[PDB]
């Protein structure tokens, strides 16, 4: 067991083998399908590869009483060296839509495999977010200072991807969509900023919110969110400075380059407005001939 | 009309003026004349001494109060909106 976490980069293989997993099991219906989750581990980039479904049983009733074949798993690791001898145990995926307070006792079970602390990687199999339609979390023991005593509980860790050549352009090989979600042409890059503006815009109020449910739905002080509040405003700007002030001053710099190439444009169609008219000059004569 | 165009004028002339040199100014023979323009026409002499920042302040803000404003100032981003569009029009 290595505490060596940081982040979480997931192959686009994992997200998409984790659904059709959870409809051919057919544990659905707000019915869970809970599998083993296989990659790199040991390294502060948790690298996860590929995923394998398990039979598991939920008691939708009760969430707090599963099925899990224990022995099927260490069956399933022979095969998964065959694949690619890199992949050893490293969690388990969960189905969405979000975290449980019913996870920590399945992620128990899961100790008896991994060398690492058991990943939960949630993949929604709805598709809802802002970015990655995943969040990423990891079951951490830590003490609580403000006065109880030791719990375990689940820290996020970022989603990302990072991928193999082979599977990046299948990725492309695949797909056809020009794609507004990144960069490209001017009219490409206009989606994409005025979706970042509304993206602080939804994000921003989402903070609004959790301040006042503390205090008015009765959600405790936890510090560790409002200690980086804290050092948000502390970088955050300010106005009536010499630095505010060198920001206008490179305005004028930048625009004067695009009004000098715009300029350089017009030169060159003005020619062929004139080389056009060459065009014209011959096709009178012709005209006049016939 | 004399007297008007002057105190239009001394806005950005001065800042201040001595009672007897406002007087000197707009024409008049008679302190107390002038002290009654003042009332009409909105100067603040106040321990007869003028304050035209004032008045200055009062006239700027009316004409930022009136919709032109956007492109009055013209907005950073407003400049570069129009250039993105016509690239690809």
């Amino acid at each position: 067991m290595s505490l060596q976490h940081e982040k979480v980069t997931i192959a686009p293989l994992v997200l998409l083998s984790a659904l059709d997993h959870y409809e051919r099991t057919q544990t659905k219906e707000n019915k869970r399908c809970v599998g083993v989750i296989l990659g790199d581990a040991n390294s502060s980039t948790i690298r996860v590869t590929n995923s394998f479904a398990l039979p598991f049983e939920e008691d939708e009733k009760n969430s707090d009483v599963w099925f899990l074949d224990h022995n099927y798993i260490e069956n399933m690791n022979e095969m998964c060296k065959k694949i690619n001898a890199k992949e050893k145990l490293i969690g388990w995926y969960h189905s969405g839509p979000k975290l449980r307070a019913s996870d920590l006792k399945i992620n128990e079970l899961f100790k008896k495999y991994t060398q690492n602390n058991p990943l939960l990687l949630i993949v929604d199999v709805k598709q809802q977010g802002v970015g990655l339609p995943t969040d990423a979390y990891v079951a951490i023991e830590q003490v609580k200072d403000d006065g109880t005593s030791t719990e375990k509980t689940f820290l996020h860790l970022p989603c990302t991807i990072e991928a193999e050549e082979a599977e990046e352009i299948g990725v492309e090989h695949l797909l056809r969509d020009v794609r507004d979600q990144a960069a490209g042409g001017l009219s490409i890059r206009l989606t994409n900023q005025l979706k970042s503006l509304k993206g602080l815009q939804s994000k921003l109020k989402d903070v609004v919110e959790y301040l006042d449910k503390v205090i008015n739905k009765e959600l405790p002080i936890n510090h560790t969110i409002l200690g980086k509040l804290q050092d948000v405003f502390n970088l955050l700007p300010n106005l009536g400075t010499p630095d505010d002030d060198e920001i206008d001053v490179e305005n004028h710099d930048r625009i004067n380059i695009s009004n000098n190439l715009q300029k350089a444009l017009t030169v060159k169609t003005n020619d062929e407005l004139m080389v056009i008219y060459i065009s014209n000059l011959v096709r009178s004569i012709i005209a006049f001939d016939d | 009309a004399i007297r008007d165009e002057i105190a239009k004028n001394t806005e950005l002339s001065y800042d201040f003026l001595p009672l007897s040199n406002i007087k000197a100014l707009l024409f008049f023979n008679n302190e107390k004349e002038t002290e009654k323009f003042a009332l009409e026409r909105n100067w603040p002499i106040v321990n007869s001494k003028v304050y035209f920042n004032n008045q200055s302040k009062e006239k700027a803000d009316y004409e930022d109060e009136m919709m032109h404003e956007e492109d009055q100032k013209t907005n950073i981003i407003e400049k570069a909106m129009d250039y993105a569009i016509s690239i690809e029009n």
